C-alpha cells in the first residue's frame, strides 16, 4: 500500500561541500540516499514531495571526523507492505519452489505449498509454467497475490503469497 | 555496518531476569536477602509494618479510633530471627512458651516468598538421594 | 467412608497404573490402602530395597501425588531417630493432574496446529533449519535453489507433510484413552474435598505391621510457633 | 522504563499496520493528521505530479504512457532509481483512473463511508464486482458496510473507470 | 595522529566537550 | 578533549541495552533474539576494555544497559 | 575546537574563504 509519510533523516556532509551551495548538495544526498532505498521500518521509498520546501536544521560538525551531520526532515511517498493484503503483480521469474509476483518494487514469493493442489509444475515448456486445467501462470502473466508473511530488516522486505483462498489467482 | 552510528547517552545498570537470560541466551561482539527477609514476611511476602517486628499482625489497632482493632492482609506467623549460618540463612523462632526452634530457610522458601512481594544434583534428585544427600 | 474418597483414589489409580511403571502402582496402592507410611513399613510390604524405593517416591513426589513429612521420634530402648511417612494430598494431586492433562492435551493440539502450517525449509550439511519466510531472503540470482547462508548448498524441503493426518488420530487416541479422568474430575469439581494432613490422614490407619518401629502417632510440640513450608492445610 | 512488550502483528485483515502507520500521525510542523493511504491512481498521480515539479525546477535554473513516464524519470531522477523505475511502470499497468477528474470523483464517493484509510484505498485499487469479493479480498469490510452500501459503491466505482 | 588533536547513568570512549560546534548556513553563502 | 579520546565497534539493539545484537554484516542483516527486533539497532564505538567491563558485569547478573537517548 | 575543527576540515579538501557557529545559545 502506497502513504504519504513525513520521514526524517541523518545526513553527513563531507568537508569538501562547505560552500554556498552547500544546501544544493544536501537536497542531492537526499535523492541519492533516499529515493530507491528500502527501509524495513516506512517501507520502499519510492519520490520526495516538496523538494522545494525541505526543511534542514543547523549541522552539527563531528569532532573526529570534520563532517557535517544534518537533519532532515521530508515528505516522501513509501509502499510498506502487510500481511493479509492482497495486490496485483506480474510474474516475474519461475521454478520449482514457486513463482514470484512483481508489486511495485518488491517481490511476493508464492510457494508450491501455498498454491492449489490443482497447480502442477510443468519444466518442458519453454518457459516454465503451473497448469492448471482452467488456467495457466507464466512469466508476464498477471496474478492477485495475498501477503501471508513480511520480514522487514532494516535494509530490506521480503515476502510470501497465497493464491489458495478463492477470487485469488489469474486475472 | 548500515546500522546508525550513535554516542552513548545512559548507562542502565540492573539485574536479568531468568526469562532474559534465556532468551538472550543464542568483529563479532560475542555470545552469551538476609536484610529483605528482615522486613517482608516469611510465610506471605507481605510487610510487617522492620526486623525488630517478630510478628505478622493480622490484627492491627486503628488510627483514627484506639481500643478498636481493624483487620489487615496478614497470618499472624511469628518471624523468625534470621542469622546468616555460612552461605546459609538459617532462622530461628522464638516459642511462646527452651531453645528457639532453628531451620535451615532453603532457597526455595525464600524464593517463594519473594516472589509474593507486593521493569529493570539433577541425576541425585532424579532417584533416590535421601534428603541428606540432597 | 464417603463417595468423595473413593471416586478420588480411582482416579490416582487410573493415573498411576497408565501414565506410570510397574512399581509405582504398588508403592502408591500401598499408601492409599494404608493411611501415613513410614518408610521402613513400606520397604517391608513391598519387599524393595532402599535403592529401589528411592526413584519411585522422587518421581512420586515431583508431580505431588505423594507427600513427605519428617518428625522426630523418642524411643526409651534407642536414641532419637528421625522417621520419614508418606501419605496423599488429595487436593495437590487432584490439580497436578488437571494441570498436566491440559497440558498435554494442550501440547498436542499446538503440534497438530504446527504441523498444519507449511514445512519450513532445512540445510543438511550444518542441520540448521529455516522457516519459509526466512529462506525466501536466501534466493539466488538464477532463483532455483534456497541457498543456504553458511553452507552456501542447496537447501532440502523438510519433512511432515504426511503427518497431518497421524496428530489428528493421536490426538484421538488420547481423548478416548483418557475419557475416565475427565468423567472422574468432573464429579470431583461438583463436589469439595477437604486437605488432609499427616494427623488427619491417621485417622484411617491400618497398620502394616504387629511392631512397627515407627510409631505412627502426631505429637507436635508445645507452643512452637515454628512453620514450615507446606506444613499446613486449610 | 522501557523493554520487550507484547506488540501486536502487523496485520491488514485486523487493521493493525503497526506503530509508524497508526491513525493519527504527528506530522513535522508538529499538528495531528489522518494517515494518508492512496490507492494505484491516485499515487501514480502525487508521483508524477512531483517528478514534473522537479523536472520543472531543474530545467528553469496507455503504451505512450510507459514510455513518456521513462523518459521523465532518467531525466528527473538521479542514480540508484531502479526501484522507482519498476514503480512507475507497475503503477500505470494496475490504475483503473487515468484521468484526475475520475481520481477526485472515486475519493469523494468512497469517502461518505467513513471507512479506514486503508480499507478506501484497497476499494479503489482493487476491482471487485461482487460484495463477497470485496468482503472477502478485505476482511476488515466484515460487518462494517452493508451489502447493499458496498453493492452500489462497487457499482458506480465501475461507471467512472475509464480505459 | 589527527588533525584535531538499577540505577541509571550518564570509559565510554567519548568526549571542548563542554561547547558544541555547528556549521552556519547563513555565513557560508556570504564568505563566498 | 579530542586528545584524550585519540575502540571497538558494538551493536546495541534499542530496546535493550545489551550488546547481543547478531550482525550478519556480509548480508546486512540485524537481529537481537529475545526482542525480536530488527529495524532498531545502533552502532557505538566503545574501547574493546569497555566491552569487556559490560561483558564482565553481564557475567555477574548485571544489566549495563547502553541506550543512545536520554529519559 | 575550532581551530582543530576546521584544520580538519582544510586538511579534507575543503574549500578555504570560518562558518562555524559555537553551540555553547549559538554564536558565530
Ligand atoms: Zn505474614
Ligand atoms: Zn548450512
Ligand atoms: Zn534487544
Amino acid at each position: 500500500m502506497f502513504f504519504i509519510k513525513d520521514l526524517s533523516l541523518n545526513i553527513t556532509l563531507h568537508p569538501s561541500f562547505f560552500g554556498p551551495r552547500m544546501k544544493q548538495y544536501l537536497k542531492t544526498k537526499l535523492l541519492e540516499e533516499v529515493e530507491g532505498s528500502c527501509t524495513g521500518k516506512f517501507g520502499y521509498i519510492l519520490c520526495v514531495l516538496d523538494y522545494d520546501n525541505i526543511d534542514i536544521q543547523r549541522g552539527r560538525i563531528l569532532p573526529t571526523d570534520g563532517s557535517a551531520e544534518f537533519n532532515v526532515k521530508y515528505r516522501a511517498v513509501v509502499f510498506k507492505p502487510f500481511k493479509g493484503e492482497v495486490v496485483d503483480g506480474t510474474v516475474v521469474s519461475c521454478s520449482q519452489h514457486g513463482f514470484e509476483v512483481q508489486v511495485g518494487p518488491m517481490k511476493v514469493f508464492v510457494t508450491k505449498h501455498l498454491m492449489p493442489q490443482d497447480l502442477t509444475f510443468n519444466a518442458g515448456s519453454n518457459p516454465p509454467s503451473y497448469q492448471s486445467s482452467e488456467d495457466v501462470i507464466t512469466i508476464k502473466s498477471r496474478i492477485r497475490v495475498k501477503i501471508e508473511g513480511c520480514i522487514s530488516q532494516v535494509s530490506s522486505i521480503h515476502a510470501i503469497g497465497s493464491i489458495k483462498e478463492d477470487y485469488l489467482g489469474a486475472i | 555496518s548500515s546500522a546508525p552510528l550513535r554516542t552513548v547517552k545512559e548507562v542502565q545498570f540492573g539485574l536479568f531476569s531468568p526469562e532474559e537470560v534465556r532468551a538472550i541466551s543464542v568483529e563479532c561482539p560475542g555470545h552469551f536477602i538476609k536484610k529483605v527477609c528482615e522486613c517482608v514476611c516469611m510465610h506471605c511476602g507481605k510487610l510487617l509494618l522492620c526486623k525488630t517486628k517478630m510478628v505478622c499482625e493480622t490484627d492491627v489497632p486503628s488510627e483514627d479510633d484506639p481500643t478498636q482493632l481493624v483487620s489487615r492482609g496478614g497470618c499472624g506467623n511469628t518471624q523468625p530471627t534470621i542469622r546468616k549460618d555460612g552461605l546459609k540463612l538459617v532462622g530461628s523462632w522464638k516459642k511462646d512458651r527452651d531453645e528457639p526452634e532453628l531451620r535451615v530457610l532453603s532457597t526455595e522458601e525464600i524464593l517463594n516468598i519473594f516472589k509474593h512481594i507486593s521493569v529493570f544434583l539433577e541425576t541425585l534428585e532424579h532417584n533416590g538421594a535421601p534428603h541428606h544427600a540432597i | 467412608d464417603r463417595p468423595i474418597d473413593d471416586i478420588v483414589k480411582n482416579l490416582l489409580k487410573f493415573v498411576v497404573r497408565g501414565f506410570y511403571g510397574g512399581s509405582f502402582v504398588l508403592v502408591l496402592d500401598a499408601i492409599l490402602f494404608h493411611s501415613v507410611l513410614a518408610e521402613d513399613d513400606l520397604k517391608q510390604l513391598l519387599s524393595i530395597n532402599k535403592t529401589e524405593l528411592g526413584p519411585l517416591i522422587a518421581r512420586l513426589r515431583s508431580d505431588r501425588l505423594i507427600s513427605i513429612h519428617k518428625q522426630r521420634e523418642y524411643p526409651p530402648n534407642s536414641k532419637s531417630v528421625e522417621r520419614v511417612y508418606y501419605y496423599v494430598k488429595y487436593p495437590h494431586a487432584i490439580d497436578a493432574i488437571k494441570w498436566k492433562v491440559h497440558q498435554v492435551v494442550q501440547r498436542l493440539k499446538d503440534d497438530l496446529d504446527k504441523n498444519s502450517e507449511p514445512n519450513g525449509y532445512m540445510c543438511p550439511i550444518c542441520l540448521t533449519k529455516y522457516t519459509q519466510l526466512e529462506a525466501v531472503q536466501l534466493l539466488n540470482f538464477d532463483r532455483t535453489e534456497f541457498l543456504c547462508s553458511l553452507c552456501d548448498e542447496p537447501l532440502v524441503e523438510d519433512d511432515s507433510g504426511k503427518k497431518n493426518k497421524e496428530k489428528q488420530d493421536k490426538l484421538n487416541r488420547l481423548m478416548d484413552q483418557i475419557q475416565p479422568i475427565i468423567d472422574s474430575l468432573k464429579k470431583i469439581d461438583d463436589s469439595r474435598i477437604e486437605e488432609n494432613t499427616f494427623e488427619i490422614a491417621l485417622a484411617r490407619l491400618i497398620p502394616p505391621q504387629n511392631q512397627s518401629h515407627a510409631a505412627y502417632t502426631y505429637n507436635p510440640k508445645k507452643g512452637s510457633t515454628m512453620f514450615r513450608p507446606g506444613d499446613s492445610a486449610p | 522504563r522501557r523493554l520487550k512488550k507484547v506488540e501486536e502483528e502487523e496485520n491488514a485483515a485486523t487493521l493493525q499496520l503497526g506503530q509508524e502507520f497508526q491513525l493519527k500521525q504527528i506530522n513535522h510542523q508538529g499538528e495531528e493528521e489522518e494517515l494518508i493511504a492512496l490507492n494505484l491512481s491516485e499515487a501514480r498521480l502525487v508521483i508524477k505530479e512531483a517528478l514534473v515539479e522537479r523536472r520543472r525546477a531543474f530545467k528553469r535554473s496507455r503504451e505512450k504512457e510507459l514510455e513518456s513516464i521513462d523518459v521523465l524519470l532518467e531525466q528527473t531522477t538521479g542514480g540508484n532509481n531502479k526501484d522507482l523505475k519498476n514503480t512507475m511502470q507497475y503503477l500505470t499497468n494496475f490504475s483503473r483512473f487515468r484521468d484526475q477528474e475520475t481520481v477526485g470523483a472515486v475519493i469523494q464517493l468512497l469517502k461518505s463511508t467513513g471507512l479506514h484509510p486503508f480499507e478506501v484505498a484497497q476499494l479503489g485499487s482493487l476491482a471487485c464486482d461482487t460484495a463477497d469479493e470485496a468482503k472477502t479480498l478485505i476482511p476488515s469490510l466484515n460487518n462494517k458496510i452493508s451489502d447493499d452500501e458496498l453493492e452500489r459503491i462497487l457499482k458506480e466505482l465501475s461507471n467512472l473507470e475509464t480505459l | 595522529q589527527s588533525e584535531e588533536t538499577a540505577e541509571l547513568d550518564d570509559i565510554l570512549g567519548q568526549m571542548t566537550g563542554a561547547f558544541d560546534v555547528m556549521i552556519d548556513e547563513e555565513s557560508l553563502v556570504k564568505y563566498m | 578533549a579530542s586528545f584524550l579520546k585519540e575502540a571497538f565497534r558494538v551493536h546495541i539493539c534499542g530496546i535493550c541495552g545489551l550488546m547481543t545484537v547478531i550482525a550478519k554484516l556480509n548480508h546486512n542483516q540485524f537481529e537481537c533474539k529475545g526482542c525480536d527486533n530488527k529495524i532498531d539497532i545502533y552502532q557505538i564505538h566503545i574501547p574493546y576494555a569497555a566491552k569487556l567491563l559490560f561483558q564482565e558485569l553481564m557475567a555477574m547478573n548485571i544489566t549495563p544497559r547502553l541506550y543512545t537517548d536520554r529519559s | 575546537r575550532i581551530l582543530g575543527t576546521r584544520a580538519l576540515q582544510i586538511s579534507m579538501n575543503a574549500p578555504v574563504f570560518i562558518p562555524l557557529v559555537i553551540r555553547r545559545e549559538d554564536w558565530s
